């Protein structure tokens, strides 16, 4: 199926109006309304500037496009309000010529590209269900001094602190196999793709989607504080050009389904978080996405990292790639822009959108526990998933009859993945285990689980190990 | 001035830029 997400259907059905006060300057009577005091549309620029909201939401943006479209004279052919930008040359155009690089015409030749700060964002906010999730991720760095990469799992729902907002709600982090170092890390892309395909399938059975990525850039400041260097700030960079390219690739691989787009998709709800030092030398999180222009640049293979982290390098025209003139709308301190040449390299922050982040207050968290059983791919930290560990974690509790404690133990993302990897439980029993871990009313499921053949078999296997 | 191309393969992350 290819339907829209529930949150999108819900926000399309909201109107997002913002009532205003009548003004001293209104020219009508003591009662009534006019265009100067009437409710604001959800995309209202001045409202967002006034409340320090850096981008309008996706659904505010879509409603803005729809209103402009409805100004066409009626009868005119319908046009989808959204379209994913595409900067790729058509290497199969035979319109009175042989295809690139042996010919070119107005139908196949990319015209000049103008980059500017994107006015909307697909996701507005990243909410981590528990601080323990982030803190255990950070522990990989704390223990090793090496950086860490993870994929975030969860869902999307409404965010009320901006007009028609959306938040990504993070329930867990999965760290793929990786070689970590003090100043970076390397993944085998094929290995990771293959592994995450399997995790995606299992996470979906738990009601989870892969909703973003997260990484550390943490360096001890050398003061014994536990304090770290601030590397990312207004006078340096926020995301490097390498990281923007990474985010763009992920966004394009995780398209956002939209019935209002020519292509049936538009951009992505996939979010990018970085954990690094803030101006006070504290460990903190920053959340981003990249623009649709960034998606299109990277799909067209037009940009590369550069030796200056704040800058993207623009690639050359080849037999496989066509790079037109590229400009960007360079902003001054008042936000006023002037068109400038983006070649040979340009500031990548024009390709960024910023998101807010936070935690909920004291709780529909999917997993009761976030820690206590080793996360995946942590053998180098001395945390391996094996029978010895599972027995230590689970065995005595599983035979105590304490379902509160058993529930706390099995309601654990990495625990569930490990147990399913053992292929002891049947699909039916695996489903019971998931229900026991994530349902509000879990006790009935757990009672069925514990009485099942597969579970009794698992418990016996544990008993007879060690 | 201007930077050089630093075209790292997909899946390689680097943070060791001079502060
Ligand atoms: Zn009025
Ligand atoms: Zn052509």
């Amino acid at each position: 199926s290819i339907k829209e997400l529930a949150v999108d259907e819900e926000l399309a059905a909201a109107d997002g109006l913002i009532p205003r006060q009548k003004s001293k300057l209104c020219k009508h009577g003591d009662r009534g309304m006019c265009e100067y005091c009437s409710p604001l549309p959800p995309w209202d620029k001045e409202y967002h500037e006034k409340n320090k909201i850096k981008h309008i939401s996706f659904h505010s943006y879509l409603k803005k496009l729809n209103e402009n479209a409805n100004k066409k004279e009626n009868g005119s052919s319908y046009i989808s309000p959204l379209s994913e930008p595409d900067f790729r040359i058509n290497k199969r155009c035979h319109n009175g010529h042989e295809p690139w690089p042996r010919g070119i015409c107005s139908k196949c030749q990319p015209s000049a590209i103008t980059l500017q700060q994107q006015e909307f964002r697909m996701v507005d906010h990243v909410e981590f269900q528990k601080s323990e999730i982030i803190n255990e991720f950070i522990q990989a760095w704390r223990y090793t001094g090496m950086q860490r990469f993870g994929y975030m799992y969860g869902s999307y729902s409404k965010y009320d602190n901006t007009p028609l907002g959306i938040k990504a709600v993070v329930e867990a982090i999965y760290e793929p196999p990786q070689h970590d170092e003090q100043d970076g890390l390397t993944m085998d892309v094929e290995q990771v793709k293959n592994e995450m395909l399997q995790i995606d399938r299992q996470a979906q059975e738990m009601g989870l989607s892969r909703i973003g990525l997260i990484f550390t850039d943490l360096s001890d400041a050398g003061a014994g504080d536990g304090s770290v260097f601030c590397k990312r700030h207004k006078d340096s960079f926020f995301l490097s050009s390498l990281e923007v390219i990474m985010a763009a690739r992920h966004q394009t691989r995780h398209p956002n389904v939209s019935k209002y787009s020519e292509q049936g998709f538009f951009s992505s709800k996939f979010v990018t978080c970085v954990i690094s030092g803030n101006l006070e030398g504290e460990i903190d999180i920053s959340s981003y996405q990249v623009s649709t222009e960034a998606e299109a640049l990277v799909t067209a293979d037009m940009i590369s990292g550069s030796t200056f982290p704040s800058m993207a390098y623009i690639n050359d025209t080849t037999d496989e790639r066509y790079v037109p003139e590229i400009f960007y709308m360079k902003s001054n301190e008042y936000g006023i822009t002037v068109k400038e040449n983006a070649k040979p390299a340009f500031p990548v922050d024009y390709l960024l959108v910023t998101l807010t982040h936070g935690f909920p207050n004291t709780t529909n968290s999917k997993f009761v526990s976030s820690t206590g059983f080793p996360w995946s791919n942590r053998q180098a930290m001395g945390q391996s998933q094996d029978y010895q560990e599972l027995k230590k974690y689970l065995f005595n509790v599983a035979s105590s009859g304490d379902f509160n404690l058993l529930h706390e133990k099995i309601s654990n993302f990495h625990l569930l993945l490990y147990i399913n990897s053992l292929q002891i439980l049947s699909p039916d029993e695996w489903k019971l285990l998931i229900e026991s871990a994530v349902k509000n009313e879990w006790e009935e499921s757990l009672l069925k689980l514990v009485s099942s053949a597969g579970w009794q078999t698992l418990v016996m296997i544990l008993q007879e190990s060690g | 001035m201007e930077p050089a191309k630093l075209d790292l393969p997909e899946g390689q992350l680097f943070f060791g830029f001079p502060m």
